């Protein structure tokens, strides 16, 4: 996993 | 010569993306994990209405006024064994900026008029979850020029250079306010740039100045 970060 | 149809997704769990791959395999579609110039499609994940969260990919599939469709292009093309076109999947919104702001659409037809065309912009490190070069190559994209040292800005009337900052970043110490004495520019947020870019449209710099100590 490690999803992708958001912003 | 021929620029193919090449897909990367974003938000997706690991098993939607399984899905994808069964979908890019059937129609022989070129599915990456990373995004570059290449890519035509960015798939994200999506409500029933379109709106998205704001990633990395999201931002870059903007900036490169690629396809920025909903997952739910690939599902229904499959439920209908066919290839739907993008058009009716065009992701319309974030949950940031707005839920219809249209800033995909935009960024496909603004090619000719980039938002950050005439900008020298300097991304004064440290940042977090966003690798500073994929941050410059996102303005980069957008028209703007991106520059390396403080001393690399630029003179000239004009030109106009911005100094882009994450506060957040920094630690226990208003470093970033000290900027101003090495330069003279303004010092923006992050978010002046993401939130330009979600919409692409060039943000007031106001509601994103960093305090300036003389």
């Amino acid at each position: 996993y490690s999803r992708s970060p958001t912003f | 010569v021929n620029k193919r149809m090449s897909m990367v997704v974003s938000g997706l769990t690991p098993e939607e993306f399984m899905l994808v791959y069964k979908f890019a395999r059937k129609h022989h579609i070129t599915l990456t994990n990373l995004i570059t110039e290449e890519t035509t499609h960015v798939v994200m994940k999506t409500d029933a209405e379109f709106v998205c969260e704001r990633t990395l990919k999201y931002f870059l599939g903007i900036a490169g006024g690629k396809w920025v469709v909903s997952y739910f292009w690939v599902t229904q093309s499959i439920k209908e064994r066919k290839m739907l076109n993008e058009h009716d999947f065009e992701v319309r919104g974030d949950v940031v900026n707005g839920r219809n702001h249209q800033g995909p659409k935009r960024a496909r037809e603004s090619q000719d008029r980039k938002i950050f065309r005439g900008l020298e912009i300097c991304c004064y490190g440290p940042f977090t979850n966003m690798p500073t070069d994929q941050l410059e190559w996102m303005v980069q994209l957008c028209g703007a020029s991106v520059v390396k040292e403080l001393s690399s800005f630029t003179l000239g009337t004009g030109v106009h250079p911005i100094v882009v900052v994450q506060p957040d970043a920094w630690t226990e110490d208003n470093g970033f306010h000290a900027i101003g004495q090495m330069c003279e520019a303004p010092v923006v947020t992050r978010e002046w740039v993401l939130d330009s870019v979600a919409l692409y449209q060039c943000q007031e710099l106001d509601t994103y100045l960093i305090p300036q100590i003389p």
